[PDB]
RNA sequence: UUACUAAGUCUCAUGUACUACAU
RNA sequence: GUGUAGUAUCUGUUCUUUUCAGUGUAACAACUGAAAUGACCUCGAGGCUC
């Protein structure tokens, strides 16, 4: 992540899937971890879903998400949007 | 640890973008890349395309594209050294 | 102090004109209550699009669609078991699903699903600039020019659903001329010419891969090394009749081949050429192949850099043994073009890189197999058959011209 | 070959240790499952992941291991297929659906491995389990066997085993595993379902009623997946499922009006109403059910020619509705959990389609019933109808009936009943504009509601006064104001939370419908009655004060002193950042309209005042709130003030000014445009200041500042700014180098690379080993952005590399 | 070793240089010298800040000590907020006024020194005393 | 809105491939065409005036074929005001002049071949300066003047060392040019007489490869890339006061006052500065196109504000009119910013909806941004774009309402009215 | 008329801030 | 107004085996290995010295 420096993400093709965020990380951008102006909804590989972990916040990796997260405009902007697949699989 | 990342994200993004130059990287390795990308262009733009194809006066143009392509290979000079 | 800032404003009177792409899917119906037809075409050059249709063996303006302000690096309609509507991929890397659609009292691009690929730039990592569709439409394939290549498995349901990307990777391979080979719905199996990008010599040699829809990925098959002459692949759509194994038609420059997928077969046929040769010859090439299939007839029709347009059919060599051959002939030839369609009418859609699109009727059809005058064979592929180019133009029939 | 028991202790590795070191032991066991040994490899396998032990993520990891290990022994997993079988099969039937996903997915893939014949060999046999557990797993074992390993492929094979007479139990089994397939498959049964009607059409006429059963449940299985298109291969049973309707008895006739309820709604539109004609004569007869297996069918089946476009209104209306007002439409289910859903939905459903009007006028009776048991699925279906159809077909006695039994309802809930909470809030915004005519009824209802003085009485009367708030005050009346007012802000000590926060809903709704000082409780005694109330901790009730506080200052901005407000703000400052969003937002939305009525100069300089105490722990919230105060007239009333606190001289005070800046900044998109001029002689000491700090902070600026900025024409200003940078490329830590690096590549937009690239390339290469680790982190991610566009930049000349590129020199 | 001892010299180097004064004595470990004189005295190309190859992590500067600590630009101190609120060792302002002095006022305005194509900020520079200079050669006239 | 133009012209292919076009100075309108062959070295001249082409001579055939004669490059010339010469640039390196004649009522084209001289270069671009050929070698400048028997070099002037290539050139009103390369970008040179030379006085910014390039002004250029950017650059008022003070004598050699940066930054950055001043850039832009010719045109069918069309190769006219005043750039600026995310205010909207209860590139159509887009390769810098506000015309009433509820600012039915006066009003 | 550059490492002391941790 | 552990930063101070070779460095630095002993001449320097 943009603070926390060893989480790892995952940086695969996106799928058509989007990506879950939990309540309490809602409104940050999984890039830059910020609040303003979102745009495009993260999309995550098929690799990242599958199961139960499907429904993880794909910021935090351990609280179950409700919300789809969005990346900025910055970072839309910055192309990190298409970067790759997003996630944290450590936890840091 | 930060450090450490970055050298996994230099393995990733030089995986997916091809050459990244890193730290040591030979004139050979790296211009490759830069012959690589302007041929990737010229042949990738239509419009560059269409311009590099009556420039040169190719009978079609889809000679200077697959033209492009094989010149992206080394070996591709001494294959017309050898027509 | 008057600030200088020179405010220009960028007006586009006349649109790009020189037509990249195609499709010939049905889009949109009407000024007819109940009607499907398949004859229609979709072209785009670049960021400007156009929809024409015919019906009357006569091209026709559609309308003309919105400026769409991106690089169109790839376009193929999609038809799946429905109105069809085109696949279309651009720079940043999003594979965008368009249909076209009447929304008010017009006629308006409307986009389904647009999958992120790659970054916003023209890449040769980028998946675009190749792309093909099962021509059963139940997968789309993308594909870069070096580094890698990925196809999604597509399905339709009360909203589309565009499957995970399947990925190949293979790191020193530059990709060059994706065709895909139709199926029976066995497995979709796409054909490709990968040249080596590091290497001590020049090798270009073509691939097969069969997408397993049982194991959900990509399988390399055969690697063939052919001549580093090597230009462009079409697909052979059966060869049922004789004897999954798909065939493919590798244009070289001075000659034609024809691949087995397992290398049983390989049919070298001696391109003919032309009388004069002007001044400057080159080896020449094929740029554009096409396959047409009716009443157990299928030929192709393969065009040369000077314009020349062939056809191939196969035939048993009953004497031997029931094998494939391939036969060459000539035929009106045209100017140079990138693409060719041919509608489910005898329509011949010929898209020009040069300068205009033209359509045609086909009456002659050609040369009958019989003749071994002005025909080549597969039985002798060292051989070479010199012919005049006819202008008087008996074969194909110009019907309208852009 | 002991070591592959030790491979077993490597699985272990694979669950216990890290995801490296656990998908090297997968790895290298794809290369080793050859040499390994078939037997022993699956006797240590196979009980790894039978034993209760294997947890979720331990079911997948042992899931992939197995495929994995069938895709290396393919023809090595035949031998063992006796034991998947007996192993996967209870794993499919489990309860979880990822349980019954992972037995699906490994009995596909011991099916992959071997042939169909051995799947064939294995599964016939097993059709000897006289336990009817065992021969539904060995049907779905088979199920999914042909589901992947091709349906046509043991079709032929099924059909030949299954369509003898040897008893009953093959006769069963046979329909079980269609069913199965049909079930496992889905949408994947177009093709085949002719080629599988053609084999289950032997049970349509079958002697044996259980025969007859199954056959009926198999066809209404594959009109389910094959649904709603496609109901062509169904003429071949068609004419059975519209005749026996009314010709088997009990069992049989529930099979077949089952049957028909999938089959009715894929049949055409001429058909489709001789078929239902047919069935209605055993369908309208047994309506009432003895049991629920009935009940619930014949439910289903209604519901589904309700929804089929054959039967019209009029069919519906004339033997439609009066059956089912009779033997449906009455308060014998008031206890059925099950039934009280069917019946709610197919009422719901046929609504629609049989006029709202005419069920409105005819539900008037269950709701206002004293059972309140059937009254809360009355209440809910008429609830319901409301949401589906509207308040168009509502008649003037109707309406009052339906009013007359809501009040009923909701003035005799015993019980705790939300279905009535939920429903009088619809109910008000059918009424529209005809709310205002029958204002007392409500009037009375919410104030007897209220007055009751009961904690959830008291919660659900706020509720259903908020949702009903906007229709009833906004009716231009001017004389329930008062009588609102007088009551709202009585009971504002409630000690319950959730009253608490209900009676603050209730009163933002009415400061919404009502003016100054056109509400009842005085602006200037609501004010400070409602400033502790914000300084509670309950989430809810902070979350409603905020709005009220928000919306008190909405159409008149005073009725306070600038105190007070002064002090709500900096009360409110610390809640900017909240672990709840939606506290977080309504602090947002309440600030702005306080800062607007409060004052531009008042607000900054108490906030610039704040900059120094509320040490870093929640003292960027401040900045938010500078940045919050300036979206009413963009930052030009922000920015100079924030200048003069980065004039004081002391540093933490000049990075939250910095901070500060990046924020602002990255709150406006269009706004910086024009403001960039005016930062850059600030940014200026910042750049240059000796402080790794100052320096991160202020790239941090150009970070936001340059992307949203970026292609307005201000290059020659990012010229600047980024002249400045350059020299901080080589600054070491990581926070220092990933802002700088951040800053670089916002300035790669807003100048576009070619500049940027000139000082990349005249630093590219060198001899320093270190600069030049340095720089080609910047070219690295400048490769990553752009390509395409550094191509023309490329300083590559036919002197500078030896082969160059022979088509750049071409002109035409 | 005996790569090391394989350079050519750099007056050897010289010479394949359009532009040989850009050129400097490191420039012969370059591992590509004959290249990076090229790109180096390619024409466009902005030479590496020289604060490299120092120790002194780019700011030591004696002259940091005596810079001053900032000045508001002259057209946002005809606020006033300047005697309103006292930087140094509430002021209510209108919304016309400040909006104007941005956009009214200041729309052509501009920072009066920003820098060129190639300029780069050494440790030791500071641009106010250039500053004064510039408009110093405008006012100043014999 | 979608045409704006009509296209005035068994199967048809001309052997001759067209190379270039060429208009006389003196007659307003007089067009002469010039071909190639593909095959042997062949070459064709067909001139037209008023309606339909001519005769030549008395011949039937209306065009003239050259034999062994190819066409690098080419210019007319009239080096007096009564007689008129054509210039042919051959691939063997050759300088062929010719004689045009107009028979006038017996009216036809009558082409002579008047002299022969041998080139160094291939000489990629020529133009006429004043009672002069123009003509850039690869590495320098020759100004070619009229002798007998052959052409003469009047004078020569050596390009700094980074100019390898001239792809284009063009000059204001005889007193200076604008001189493009291939790698590099363009460099602007004044002629001073008595000392025989085009001295350099500004360089530019970046590398940038431009294929065509004309002045709108003297302090000013308009340039294309091979690439596909449209640029627009200024000389800096520092130069401009420096040369409207001083004599171009005074350049190369005497005494002209540089302010202290200006020297500074030659001995520190003596390869950028070699030319002592630099490009601002003015205005860029990214056409996809690749931009074959640019006219300015004083006024557009009467039009006020004079524009600049450029005809692109893979074929396209577009135009760049400069906006008076500024709340005109100021309301376009402001469209373009809406319809430049609108595809995301309805992503938003739509998301809202679905809060409370169409993907992201919905309006769009694709991912690219506008601002994305048509920066690409450089950032647009002061060009707004109405090719995207144009866009807007077509959206149905409730789209457009949804869109205009971001300003304060007037109606859709004003917003229309500004954008449709542009194609009225300004041509 | 003086044409503009000095501290570094070690050692043993002094100057001043700071970070976890406990009453 | 305290204690435990620990950190950073000034300043003071001072110059570590004379050499060779390797690593290392942009060059330094730093690190790694060994060790001359004796005689003579001119003004710490110097030796085709033995």
């Amino acid at each position: 992540s943009r603070h926390q420096f060893d989480l790892i993400m995952c940086l695969k093709q996106p799928g058509v899937q989007t990506g879950l965020l939990c309540e309490k990380c809602d409104g940050k951008c999984p890039i830059c971890d910020s609040y303003v102006r979102p745009k495009r909804k993260v999309r995550v590989c098929e690799n990242c879903s599958f199961g139960k972990q499907a429904k993880n916040c794909i910021i935090c990796n351990l609280n179950v998400g409700v919300n789809d997260a969005f990346y900025c405009w910055e970072c839309c902007r910055l192309g990190k949007d298409k970067d790759g697949c997003p996630r944290i699989l450590n936890l840091g | 640890a930060e450090k450490q990342r970055q050298l996994k994200l230099q393995k990733i993004y030089k995986q997916k973008y091809i050459g990244l130059g890193d730290e040591s990287t030979t004139r050979e390795q790296w211009q490759r890349n830069v012959r690589n990308d302007t041929l990737n262009t010229l042949q990738g733009h239509s419009a560059s395309l269409e311009y590099v194809s009556l420039s040169r006066g190719d009978l079609s143009i889809r000679d200077t594209r697959i033209h492009l392509l094989k010149s992206m290979s080394p070996g591709y000079k001494a294959y017309l050294r050898e027509e | 102090a008057k600030d200088d800032e020179l405010y220009l404003y960028h007006l586009t009177l006349k649109k790009q004109t020189n037509f990249v792409h195609s499709c010939i899917g049905h889009f949109v119906d009407l000024e007819a209550g109940s009607k499907r037809e398949q004859s229609q075409l979709c072209v785009a050059t670049e960021t400007h699009l156009e929809l024409y249709d015919t019906a009357d063996g006569e091209l026709k303006l559609i309308a003309k669609f919105q400026n769409l302000f991106a690089t169109i690096t790839s376009m193929k309609s999609l038809d799946l078991p429905w109105p069809t509507f085109l696949a279309l991929t651009s720079d940043s890397g999003n594979l965008s699903i368009v249909q076209i659609i009447m929304h008010a009292g017009a006629l308006r691009l409307k986009t389904l699903v647009n999958q992120p690929l790659t970054r916003t730039t023209l890449r040769r990592v980028s998946p675009i600039s190749y792309m093909e569709i099962d021509p059963n439409g139940r997968c789309i394939i993308l594909s870069s020019v070096e580094q890698n290549k990925l196809c999604f498995l597509v399905d339709y349901a009360q909203k589309l659903r565009i499957s995970s990307p399947l990925e190949i990777i293979r790191p020193h391979m530059v990709t060059l001329d994706m065709a895909v080979v139709d199926v029976n719905f066995n497995n979709p199996c796409f054909v490709t010419l990968e040249i080596d990008n590091a290497a001590t010599q020049l090798s270009v040699h073509l691939i097969f891969y069969v997408l397993e829809l049982g194991l959900n990925h990509i399988v390399k098959k055969a690697d063939y090394l052919v001549n580093p002459s090597a230009n462009f692949v079409l697909s052979l759509p059966d060869l049922s009749r004789y004897n999954f194994n798909p065939f493919v038609v590798i244009g070289f420059e001075n000659h034609i081949l024809v691949k087995d997928m397992n290398g049983f077969f390989s049919l070298k046929v001696e391109i003919p050429k032309r009388s004069i040769t002007n001044s400057r010859h080159k080896n020449v090439t094929i740029i554009s192949g096409i396959v047409q299939k009716l009443k157990n007839d299928f030929f192709v029709l393969l065009q040369s850099n000077h314009g020349d347009l062939f056809k191939l059919t196969v035939s048993p060599d009953t004497n031997d043994r029931n094998r494939p051959l391939v036969q060459l002939s000539y035929f009106d030839t045209i100017q140079n073009s990138h693409q060719l369609h041919i509608f489910k009418n005898g329509y011949l859609f010929a898209l020009s890189e040069m300068n205009n699109n033209f359509l045609f009727q086909f009456e002659k059809l050609g040369v009958e197999k019989n003749d071994f005058s002005n025909v080549l064979t597969s039985k002798d592929p060292n051989k070479s058959l010199v012919f005049e180019p006819s202008i008087k133009l008996q074969n194909l029939s110009i019907l309208s011209q852009q | 070959e002991k070591k592959e028991r030790t491979l077993s202790m490597l699985l272990l590795k694979i669950k216990n240790g890290n995801t490296a070191s656990r998908r090297t032991s997968m790895r290298i066991l794809t290369d080793k499952a050859v040499t390994f040994g078939p037997e022993m490899i699956f006797n240590r396998l196979l009980p790894i992941l039978l034993d209760r032990s294997l947890e979720d993520q331990e079911r997948h990891l042992m899931i992939k291991t197995i495929d994995r290990v069938l895709y290396q022994l393919g023809d090595l997993t035949k031998p063992y297929v006796h034991k998947i079988l007996v192993v996967a099969a209870p794993l499919l039937i489990d309860e979880d659906p990822m349980v019954r996903s992972t037995g699906q997915e490994i009995i596909t893939n011991l099916s992959t491995v071997a042939g169909l014949k051995t799947i064939l060999t294995v599964m016939r046999p097993d059709i000897e389990n006289e336990d009817e557990y065992v021969r539904n797993v060995t049907s779905r074992a088979a199920a999914v066997v042909a589901k992947a390993l091709g349906v046509n492929q043991l079709l032929p094979f099924i059909n030949a085993a299954c369509h003898s007479r040897k008893s009953w139990k093959a006769r069963h089994t046979g329909i079980k595993i269609v069913q199965q397939i049909g079930i496992l498959l889905g949408i994947g049964v177009l093709n085949h379902l002719t080629g599988l009607m053609s084999c289950i059409k032997d049970c349509l006429m079958d002697d044996h009623v259980p025969v007859r059963i199954v056959t009926a449940h198999t066809l209404s299985t594959l009109a389910e997946n094959s649904y709603p298109y496609g109901i062509e291969v169904f003429n071949v049973v068609l004419e059975p499922l519209w005749k026996g309707i009314r010709s088997h008895r009990g069992k049989v006739l529930s099979s077949f009006l089952k049957a028909v309820g999938s089959m009715i709604p894929l049949m055409d539109p001429e058909y489709a109403g001789y078929y239902t004609t047919e069935a209605m004569r055993i369908i309208r007869r047994e309506f009432d059910s003895p049991d629920d297996e009935m009940k619930k069918t014949i439910l289903l089946v209604l519901q589904k020619c309700s929804a089929v476009e054959s039967i019209t209104p009029k069919f519906l209306r004339e033997e439609i509705a009066p059956e089912f007002f009779q033997k449906f439409w009455v308060r014998r289910v008031a206890l059925d959990r099950p039934l009280n859903k069917v019946v709610t939905y197919t009422t719901v459903t046929l609504a629609k389609k049989l006029g709202c009007s005419y069920t409105i006028d005819k539900l008037l009776t269950p709701l206002r019933d004293e059972a309140e048991p059937f009254r809360t699925m009355a209440v809910h279906a008429v609830t319901r109808t409301v949401n589906l159809l509207g308040t168009a077909d509502l008649d003037e006695r109707l309406e009052t009936r339906l009013i007359d039994a809501l009040l009923i309802a909701f003035q005799e809930q015993t019980n705790s009943d939300s279905i009535i909470f939920k429903g009088f809030g619809a109910v008000t915004v059918s009424l529209d504009i005809r709310m205002k005519p029958f204002l007392a009824p409500i009037v009375s209802t919410i104030l007897n509601h209220l007055k009751h003085k009961t904690p959830l009485v008291r919660q659900h009367a706020a509720d259903l006064c908020a949702i009903l708030i906007p229709v009833i005050k906004n009716c231009h009346e001017f004389e329930m104001l008062n009588k609102l007012n007088i009551i709202l802000y009585e009971s504002l000590g409630e000690v319950y939370p959730e009253v608490l926060g209900s009676i603050i809903n209730a009163m933002y709704c009415i400061t919404s419908v009502m003016d100054l000082d056109k509400l009842q409780p005085p602006i200037n005694q609501i004010l400070p009655t409602l400033t502790p109330i914000l300084r509670n901790k309950h989430r809810k009730v902070e979350v409603n004060t905020i709005k009220f506080v928000g919306l008190i200052g909405k159409l008149a901005p005073t009725y306070a002193p600038p105190k007070e407000w002064m002090r709500i703000c900096f009360e409110l400052l610390e809640l900017l950042k909240s672990t709840n969003k939606e506290i977080r937002r309504s602090a947002n939305a309440t600030f702005g309209f306080i800062a607007e009525a409060i004052g531009p100069h008042d607000v900054l300089v108490a906030l610039l005042n704040n900059l120094k105490v509320q040490e870093r722990q929640l003292r960027v919230c401040t900045a938010v709130a500078i940045g919050i105060v300036a979206k009413v007239c963009g930052p030009y009333n922000v920015l100079p003030v924030i200048m003069n606190e980065y004039t004081t001289p002391e540093t933490n005070v000049q990075n939250g000014v910095l901070k500060a800046m990046s924020f602002m900044f990255e709150y406006i998109g269009n706004m910086s445009k024009d403001y960039i001029y005016f930062i850059t002689p600030l940014l200026e000491d910042a750049l240059t200041d000796r402080d790794l700090v100052h320096r991160q902070t202020a790239s941090n600026v150009i970070t936001h500042l340059a992307l949203n900025c970026s292609g307005t024409g201000h290059e020659d200003a990012f010229i600047h700014l980024m002249n400045l940078l350059i020299p901080n490329i080589f600054e070491t830590s990581p926070h220092a180098i990933m802002r700088i690096l951040e800053g670089l590549e916002a300035l790669s937009q807003a100048l576009g690379p070619g500049l940027f690239m000139n000082y990349i390339w005249a630093g590219l290469f060198h001899p320093a080993k270190n600069v030049r680790k340095a720089f080609w982190r910047v070219y690295n991610n400048m490769y990553v952005m752009y390509q395409d566009a550094m191509v023309p930049f490329y300083p590559v000349t036919p002197d500078n590399n030896e082969e160059y590129i022979e088509e750049l020199d071409l002109v035409l | 070793k005996r790569r090391k001892t394989e350079k050519p010299s750099l007056s050897q180097l010289k010479s394949q240089v359009p532009y040989p004064q850009i050129i400097e004595w490191y420039d012969c470990d370059a591992r590509y010298p004959g290249l990076l004189a090229s790109i180096k005295c390619t024409k466009n190309v902005i030479p590496v800040p020289s604060h490299w190859q120092s120790k002194k992590e780019y700011l030591s500067g004696r002259s940091l000590l005596g810079k001053r600590p900032f000045e508001l630009p002259d057209i946002i101190k005809k606020t006033n907020i300047e005697q309103m609120r006292s930087t140094l060792p509430a002021l209510d302002l209108d919304y016309k006024k400040l909006h104007d002095v941005f956009f009214k006022i200041g729309a052509n305005w501009k920072p009066d020194h920003l820098l060129c194509f190639g300029d780069v900020y050494y440790e030791n520079r500071n641009l106010f005393e250039e500053t004064n200079w510039k408009r110093m050669v405008d006012h100043k006239r014999p | 809105l979608d045409n704006w133009f009509h296209v005035h012209e068994m199967l048809q292919i001309s052997t001759f491939r067209p190379r270039t076009i060429l208009s006389f100075p003196n007659n307003p309108k007089s067009i002469l065409f010039i071909d190639n062959h593909s095959g042997k070295k062949q070459c064709r001249i067909s001139l037209q005036i008023d309606g339909e082409c001519l005769k030549f001579g008395s011949s039937d055939h209306l065009y003239k074929i050259l034999d062994d004669i190819d066409c690098v490059s080419a210019a007319i010339i009239d080096f007096t005001r009564q007689a008129d010469h054509l210039i042919i640039c051959a691939g063997d390196k050759r300088l062929l002049t010719y004689k045009i004649l107009v028979n006038k009522d017996k009216l036809s084209f009558d082409i002579e071949l008047l002299h022969q001289t041998e080139i160094i270069s291939p000489i990629h671009a020529m133009l006429k300066f004043k009672n002069f050929l123009l003509t850039a070698m690869g590495s320098t400048i020759v100004l070619y003047g009229l002798g007998k028997k052959q052409l003469l070099r009047r004078s020569v002037t050596q390009t700094p060392v980074s100019i390898t290539k001239i792809v284009s050139m063009h000059q204001w009103n005889y007193e200076r040019l604008a001189v493009g390369d291939i790698h590099e970008s363009v460099t602007l040179f004044i002629w001073d007489p008595a000392g025989n030379v085009f001295i350099p006085y500004v360089d530019d910014s970046v590398k940038r490869h431009v294929t065509v390039l004309k002045f709108l002004d003297e302090a000013t250029v308009i340039g294309a890339d091979r690439y596909g950017n449209a640029w627009t650059l200024r000389s800096p008022p520092e130069c401009e006061k420096i040369m409207s003070n001083h004599d171009p004598s005074e350049l190369s050699n005497g005494a002209i006052k540089y302010p202290l940066d200006v020297i500074t930054l030659q001995q520190k950055l003596p390869n950028t500065y070699d030319c002592k001043f630099k490009f601002q850039l003015l205005n860029h832009f990214f056409v996809n196109d690749i931009i074959t010719d640019f006219h300015i045109l004083d006024s557009l069918s009467n039009s006020d504000r004079p524009g600049c069309i450029y005809m692109g190769l893979q074929g396209t006219v577009g135009c760049f009119i400069p906006l008076l005043s500024k709340g005109n750039v100021f309301m376009m600026g402001n469209i373009e910013n809406i319809m430049a995310e609108a595809d995301d205010t309805f992503y938003l909207d739509y998301e809202s909806r679905k809060k409370n209860n169409i993907c992201e590139g919905s309006c769009s159509i694709l991912g690219r941004d506008h601002q994305e887009y048509r920066s690409y390769y450089a950032p647009v810098r002061k060009v707004i774009d109405g090719d995207l506000c144009e866009n807007f015309l077509r959206l149905s009433l409730n789209e457009q309402e949804f869109l205009a509820k971001n300003l304060k600012s007037v109606q859709v039915e004003d917003i229309i009215q500004t954008i449709n006066e542009v194609r009225t009003n300004y041509m």
